[PDB]
């Protein structure tokens, strides 16, 4: 269908600083992501096969925002992320030939970087399931298998580590699975930093400040912040943003919805 | 320990191209190899590192991959893997964990085995009567040996009892010096103390050191892998 | 005869008499495993027995193997016990035998139901022992067929050196020395490496006999 040209992601957005307190786990997923761009002959140079990927899973946290991060911080070509949406559908076995055929555009693409969101869609089959382990033994002899290349980026992001077969078969192509360390007290100080390109900030807030107050607030809660933000200040009328007008907004998006959850 | 990469390279390449010599000596090609003992050696890492010595058709198959939910794909999955077998040339394929399906147990608390080990014994049928199978060789390979099928005791059948004696750390600097010798490394390199430093780990946990040797080495400085990045990539992921 | 009993008490040799004639033509196909009981599922498997050997029933030609049928010999063992009563009143049951064949094969003759052996239901046994001197001198003649030899040829050094065994640890041991003589590349095959290799692995043998 028109998710095989949605997996195209043009129009860059989000950029590398909304790392959430990881300054040394963005390192350790992005050597692999990143590092093997500027200089891909010297690797080659090197004698070893460039690396393959991470795996990032646990808490969901500020999760999908590294995606963008790796669409801005590659201003070459975008890349290919594919979610697990896609994966449990009716009439399954569309995957086999839509795995073929990204990884042919990632081929026409002069090696495109491919992603793979959300394996717990299809995760933890715990052997109606034949037609799931057609399409995920399909999925390890594509991605596990060196069939199209041991190369650039192979991931799985999720919010349950428990995958039976990936986790006891990646050890042998993939590698460092590293936890998400969702931002706290640290991190969420820096998303304002990336929020303040966002409307107009007067120089009196303070981010830590209002990055202090508001525990298990990561980048959504807090990018609700910001967004509720501008939009009482449309419903107020104000010409510059500053915390001390939104602060019911924030203790309510916190605390009057942090009482039911 | 080579005489059991020596003695599995010869068991698996003799009976590929010594037809000749089988027909002037009236000898048969060598089938059963059970290579068996405890982890760490590498099963399926040391059966890539003769497999690439052979560099024939290798089509991936484990021991419970009979185990499914619905009924007829063990018969697929066997004589499909039987029909390509039985059609190509003469190929090497390697499986794992053979003992996690033939295993008898006395208490019967738990087990399957009744198409696991029904459609088992149909490849034991295809084991059993078919004469001409002098075609594509299945080594088999269990982590453990306490419960074995008696009638397993043939020369087609699992003969070659290779044990695993708990390989010294020599020997993971030889199969890690296989799977090290590709890399633009430093002449520099004893395998004595990185080999005494690799204590209780897996083959593809040594690859894992090498690889982890091969990251930091474009931050190092230097283009040429040295000698102090192996134990770095040891105290590094172990 | 409906029915035989094949115990090797010392290593084996059964496997390669039914896999000899078995492997020749046996007419047909069908394999019980030794381990269809233990049904982690709901305990139905009667009626998968009576649609199997129904099946059997249905071939009029037909030769059941049931190898190692010592682990059945001992809610573990009531249902090993129902499949046992699903032999008793399948084999003694109301169907015409008069072409249908089935062979029972085991390991050790001393738990095997002495309430199953009672006879009518297993009528034939062979008791496979110690070297007589003379059935493993026919099956040492039989197996040196397909091997080459050379002039010199000896063989009560090889019956009287080789004890405790049969034709099929005879067959390991004597392709054995066989596969040694191909490790020598020659020409020719002297019973040298027959004397030698069968002494010494025949040893080896006698060592994991267990």
């Amino acid at each position: 269908p028109t998710v095989t040209m949605m997996q195209v992601e043009e129009k860059p957005d989000v950029t590398y600083s909304d790392v959430g307190g990881c300054k040394e786990q963005i390192e350790k997923l992005r050597e692999v992501v990143e590092t093997p761009l500027l200089h891909p002959e010297r690797f080659v140079n090197l004698g070893i096969e460039p690396p393959k990927g991470v795996l990032l899973f646990g808490p969901p946290g500020t999760g999908k925002t590294l995606c963008a991060r790796a669409v801005a911080n590659r201003t070459d070509a975008c890349f290919i992320r594919v979610i697990g949406s896609e994966l449990v559908q009716k009439y399954v076995g569309e995957g086999a030939r839509m795995v073929r055929e990204l990884f042919e555009m990632a081929r026409t693409k002069k090696a495109c970087l491919i992603f793979f969101d959300e394996i717990d869609a299809i995760g933890g089959a715990r052997f109606g399931d034949n037609e799931v382990q057609r399409t995920m033994l399909e999925l390890i002899n594509q991605l596990d298998g060196f069939d199209p290349r041991g190369n650039i980026k192979v991931l799985m992001a999720t919010n349950r580590p428990d995958t039976l077969d990936p986790a006891l078969m990646r050890p042998g192509r993939l590698d460092r699975k590293i936890e998400f360390s969702l931002p706290d007290l640290e991190g969420r100080t820096h998303i304002f930093k990336i929020h303040a390109r966002s409307m107009s900030v007067e120089r009196d807030i303070r981010f830590e400040l209002l990055a202090r107050l508001c525990p298990n607030s990561t980048g959504a809660e807090i990018r609700s912040v910001c967004t509720e933000a501008g939009m009482f200040a449309i419903r107020a009328r104000r010409k510059i943003a500053t915390e001390k007008d939104f602060l019911e907004a924030v203790n309510k998006v916190i605390k009057s919805y942090a009482k039911f959850s | 320990l080579d005489k059991q990469i020596q003695e599995l390279v010869e068991a698996i390449v003799l009976p590929m191209n010594h037809k000749e010599k089988f027909e002037n000596l009236g000898i048969q090609p060598p089938k059963g190899v059970l290579m068996y003992g405890p982890p760490g050696t590498g099963k399926t890492l040391l059966a890539r590192a003769c497999a690439a010595q052979t560099k024939a058709t290798f089509l991936k198959l484990a021991g419970p991959q009979l185990v499914q939910m619905f009924i007829g794909d063990g018969a697929k999955l066997v004589r499909d893997a039987f029909a390509l077998a039985k059609e190509k040339a003469p190929s090497i394929i390697f499986i794992d964990e053979l003992d996690a399906i033939g295993t008898k147990r006395f208490d019967s608390e738990k087990a399957g085995d009744r198409e696991v080990q029904r459609t088992m014994l149909e490849l034991l049928n295809q084991l059993d009567g078919f004469q001409p199978n002098t075609q594509v060789k299945v080594i088999a390979a269990t982590n453990r040996v306490d419960i074995l099928d008696p009638a397993l005791l043939r020369s087609g059948r699992l003969d070659r009892k290779i044990e695993f004696p708990m390989p010294n750390e020599e020997a993971r600097a030889r199969i890690m010096q296989i799977h090290s010798r590709k890399m633009n490394v430093s002449p520099d390199v004893n395998y004595e103390e990185l080999a005494r430093c690799t204590d209780d780990f897996n083959g593809a946990q040594c690859k894992a050191v090498c690889v982890e040797a091969g990251m930091i080495a474009l931050r190092r400085g230097a283009t040429e892998l040295t000698h102090e990045d192996y134990m770095e990539g040891i105290l590094e992921v172990q | 005869p409906k029915g035989c009993l094949l115990y090797g008490p010392p290593g084996t040799g059964k496997t390669l008499l039914a896999r000899a004639v078995a492997s020749q033509l046996d007419c047909n196909f069908l394999k019980v495993v030794s381990s269809s009981i233990v049904d982690k599922y709901i305990g139905e498997s009667a009626r998968l027995i009576r649609e199997m050997f129904n099946y059997a029933r249905d071939h009029q030609p037909c030769i059941i193997f049931m190898d190692e049928i010592d682990a059945i010999g001992g809610s573990a063992d009531r249902e090993i016990q129902r499949t046992l009563m699903e032999l008793l009143n399948q084999m003694d049951g109301f169907d015409t035998l008069h072409r249908v064949k089935m062979i029972m094969a085991t390991n050790r003759p001393d738990t095997l139901d002495p309430a199953l052996l009672r006879p009518g239901r297993l009528d034939r046994k062979i008791h496979i022992d110690l070297p007589n001197e003379q059935a493993r001198l026919d099956i040492l003649k039989i197996h040196a067929g397909p091997i080459t030899k050379h002039g010199e040829i000896d063989y009560e050094a090889i019956v009287k050196l080789s004890d405790g065994f049969n034709g099929a640890d005879l067959r390991n041991v004597c392709t054995e020395a066989g596969m040694f003589a191909i490790r020598a590349d020659h020409d020719f095959v002297v019973q040298e490496d027959f004397m030698k290799a069968v002494r010494k692995v025949a040893d080896s043998k006698k060592l994991e006999s267990k």
